[PDB]
RNA sequence: UACUUAAAAUUUAAGGAGAGGGUAUCAAGCACAUUAAAAUAGCUUAAGACACCUUGCCUAGCCACACCCCCACGGGACUCAGCAGUGAUAAAUAUUAAGCAAUAAACGAAAGUUUGACUAAGUUAUACCUCUUAGGGUUGGUAAAUUUCGUGCCAGCCACCGCGGUCAUACGAUUAACCCAAACUAAUUAUCUUCGGCGUAAAACGUGUCAACUAUAAAUAAAUAAAUAGAAUUAAAAUCCAACUUAUAUGUGAAAAUUCAUUGUUAGGACCUAAACUCAAUAACGAAAGUAAUUCUAGUCAUUUAUAAUACACGACAGCUAAGACCCAAACUGGGAUUAGAUACCCCACUAUGCUUAGCCAUAAACCUAAAUAAUUAAUUAACAAAACUAUUUGCCAGAGAACUACUAGCCAUAGCUUAAAACUCAAAGGAC
């Protein structure tokens, strides 16, 4: 005897009516450790429903500022030949390297777009960093 | 409908209750006129013992008469009810037994 | 979805065509009588409003138009 | 479900909660309100939730509702003087509506009291007659009167078929 | 009943806050209004006039009637709808009784008198009450309760579903049980009455526009894809004419008939009839119907929003009326096949008709089988379809068939359309899976 009715409750729930009831005359053994520490929702069901006319999700799109700065390096030399190590968790590639000089010019007070992305090339091509200008 | 339209019509029209061969009487009083056969509609097989009456209203009627044997002839006084046959389609009277010239059917 | 209670109608309408189609002489008989009915109705109707109203003759001038008549 | 936003409007006991009783002289009341606006919104409530309470407690006054007429609501009594009496309800909830035409026409707690007593003046408890109109129809139900006699029938003395007999005999 | 002038009971007349039976197939009534020089042309009505039908209602009681002609001068068929009683009629059945002792009324100053009002009785299971006897119906399911025999789709039985053709708990007789009980069962009648629905079950009107209410609250719209109307225009394929030209051409699953006045070619001529491939795998325009070959002209647009008929304007196809058109298609008709027959399906020929110009007709499975509008997408699976659902306004629906019918009214409609019942029959019909 026992409660298989999975959509109704919660599987806590239906052990403390069972109890009380007076069918299941034992505690299980999760019983108490689930009433000290319970879990943050209670596992109930629910019917997943579509949404309809103007109901949209709410799911902030990840943009930092630095891919304003980003976009404009992949449109104008796109990725650099050095391939990206995703295995590095410290990985400074090519185009980060321009994001962070494009951003020390900027801190010194530049505020033309245009000045801060021809100066940073020149700096680029100063280190040595090998900048092709692709528009193909 | 909405309650603007409940209100314009208000409550439901009632259709007037039509009478039934009795005409909204308990029986009528009839002579009889012609005594004969009516064949019970599909699936039922009999040779159904029905008369004519002339009513005491002036109309004429068919009237199954209930029991086993009837002595009913022409000329005959007879006291009839209401209530269907069911399965004599058109007679809506029956005979009384034990009132005037009609009989309590004789027992066996 | 079946047709059958289109089928019911639809056998009415063609018996019924066929009847009229039969009988369609006599019809037109009973019509161009009830429509004689229909005006002498009328014209009884106007009559008796000017005689209640206490005139003698009617209107002058006035004939009641035949409006049941084939005037179209 | 009953039909209609806020069904409750349509049932006896909230028809009954109003508490504006007009004085005599009170014979019109004229509603002029706007539909659309935001001062207005009282007003509004006001023709919504009581003007079907104040027509039930004053079924011989007038009310006459007018819309989009003017710039703001007011509310106009018309007295059988033929004083006319101007009430502003602009930026007024309908609560401050009711509670301000109830200070100005309406009748006090004290008036309405007495004429419910004098309504009530000729129904006497002791008077025997009709369920309708009496509590009892006849002495008999009275306790330690003599009983029906369709009841409890009466002793053979005091009926007149034994009293006839007797005049007989003697 | 009081005063020389006022309190009641009871009525009458003129009115009106609101309420008040049915039929809208009764939709118009026809003088039904106002002013007050006597003119103006109004009055009532889909918020139900008018007409007709039915009914006593408001119940401490009220209203109408009093032989009949609504009335009652008059006339007539010349009086119990006062109590009891009779005839006839009806399913319907109280005494041709006693007393004015009580109360009420009338009269009298009064003792009093009078009263089929009334009081006390008589009659009757119609009801209630107290007692005493026990009868009535039922016993397949709904629904409490059957033993045995008889009958054998017969005789009979049932409110509904149903039972009876040989073992019938359903009929008849028995037996035993069950229910109610001085009653019990049958017939008749009455008591219960709209906040529910409208894709597929009854139900959103073929379309749009203007009113008055009830609701709502915003201040725009439109801005070259096939709306609509007019004029002009033409590519392909036909048709006709001509040149040349096979002997056949045409037609079917196979044939037959038809045809050689044919057939094939023409970078030959005429025609401008009819219909607009590809684009179009597009989804535009318009209220809907409907609209797509090209060009030009005219042209769609702002009312907050929903909500309209008895008005107005539209409305595929088919059809009617007159004058034209005519390539092809094609009801009907004729000819040929098939078949038991074939008034058909197939073949061939050819009409009405499909086209233009005028007018009528007003019907579609006129169907997204979805009324319009503004919200919401969760605090929500009858099934299937097209997810659910709230609010506002109007329309519509109330078992099936009879019935896209009968009658009525309107209409250019005449074998028509719209409007649209009842009797009667049935216990189902219908939708989804
Ligand atoms: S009612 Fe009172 S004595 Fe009968
Ligand atoms: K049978
Ligand atoms: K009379
Ligand atoms: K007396
Ligand atoms: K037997
Ligand atoms: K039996
Ligand atoms: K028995
Ligand atoms: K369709
Ligand atoms: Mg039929
Ligand atoms: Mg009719
Ligand atoms: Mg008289
Ligand atoms: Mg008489
Ligand atoms: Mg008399
Ligand atoms: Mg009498
Ligand atoms: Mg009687
Ligand atoms: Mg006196
Ligand atoms: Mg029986
Ligand atoms: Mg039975
Ligand atoms: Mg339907
Ligand atoms: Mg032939
Ligand atoms: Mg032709
Ligand atoms: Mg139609
Ligand atoms: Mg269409
Ligand atoms: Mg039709
Ligand atoms: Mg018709
Ligand atoms: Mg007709």
């Amino acid at each position: 005897a026992g409660s298989r009715l999975e959509t109704v409750g919660s599987v806590f729930s239906r052990t403390r009516d069972l109890m009380r009831a007076g069918v299941l005359k034992e505690k299980p053994l999760w019983y108490d450790i689930y009433k000290a520490f319970p879990p943050l929702r209670e596992p109930v069901f629910r019917r997943p429903r579509l949404r309809y006319g103007k109901a949209k999700a709410d799911i902030q799109d990840i943009f930092y500022q630095e891919d304003q700065i980003r976009a404009k390096f992949f449109a104008t030399y796109g990725s650099g030949q050095k391939a990206f190590d995703l295995f590095n968790p410290n990985f400074k590639s090519t185009c980060q390297r321009f994001v962070e000089k494009y951003t020390e010019l900027q801190n010194l007070g530049e505020t033309d777009e245009e000045k801060l992305f021809v100066e940073t090339g020149k700096a680029l091509l100063a280190e040595g960093i090998i900048l092709r200008r692709v528009r193909e | 409908a909405t309650l603007n339209q409940m209100h314009r019509l208000g409550p439901r029209k009632e259709p007037p209750k039509r009478l039934g061969p009795t005409e909204g009487r308990p029986q009528l009083k009839g002579v009889v006129l012609r005594t004969f056969i009516r064949k019970p509609k599909k699936p039922n097989s009999a040779n159904r013992k029905c008369c004519r009456v002339r009513l005491s209203t002036g109309k004429e009627a068919v009237c199954f008469i209930p029991g086993e044997g009837h002595t009913l002839q022409e000329h005959h006084v007879v006291l009839v009810e209401g209530g269907r046959t069911q399965d004599l389609p058109g007679v809506k009277l029956k005979v009384v037994r034990g009132k005037y010239d009609c009989g309590h059917v004789q027992k066996k | 979805k079946n047709v059958l209670k289109i089928r019911r109608r639809k056998m009415n309408h063609h018996k019924y065509r066929k009847l009229v189609k039969r009988t369609r002489f006599l019809r037109r008989k009973v019509r161009e009588g009830r429509l004689k009915k229909k005006q002498i109705k009328f014209e009884k109707d106007l009559k008796r409003i000017w005689l209640k109203a206490g005139l003698k003759e009617a209107p002058e001038n006035w004939q009641t138009p035949k409006i049941y008549l084939k005037n179209k | 479900p009953m039909k209609g936003r806020f069904p409750i409007r349509r049932t006896l006991q909230y028809l009954g909660r109003g508490d504006v009783v007009f004085k005599e002289s009170v014979k019109i009341m004229t509603v002029n309100y706007n539909t659309y606006g935001e001062l207005g919104e009282g007003a509004r409530k006001f023709v919504f939730f009581n003007i079907p309470q104040i027509q039930y407690k004053n079924p011989w006054v007038q009310i006459m509702m007018f819309k989009n007429m003017t710039p703001s609501p007011f509310l106009r009594f018309y007295l059988d003087s033929g004083e006319q009496v101007l009430v502003d309800v602009e930026t007024k909830s309908n609560k401050e509506i009711m509670e301000h035409i109830k200070k100005i026409l309406g009748k006090k707690e004290e008036t309405l009291r007495e004429e419910e007593l004098e309504k009530q003046q000729r129904f006497h408890p002791g008077n025997f007659g009709p369920r309708k109109y009496c509590l009892r129809e006849c002495m008999c139900e009275v306790e330690g009167q003599v009983p029906c006699p369709g009841l409890v029938p009466l002793p053979k003395e005091m009926t007149g078929k034994y009293k006839a007999a007797l005049k007989a005999s003697t």
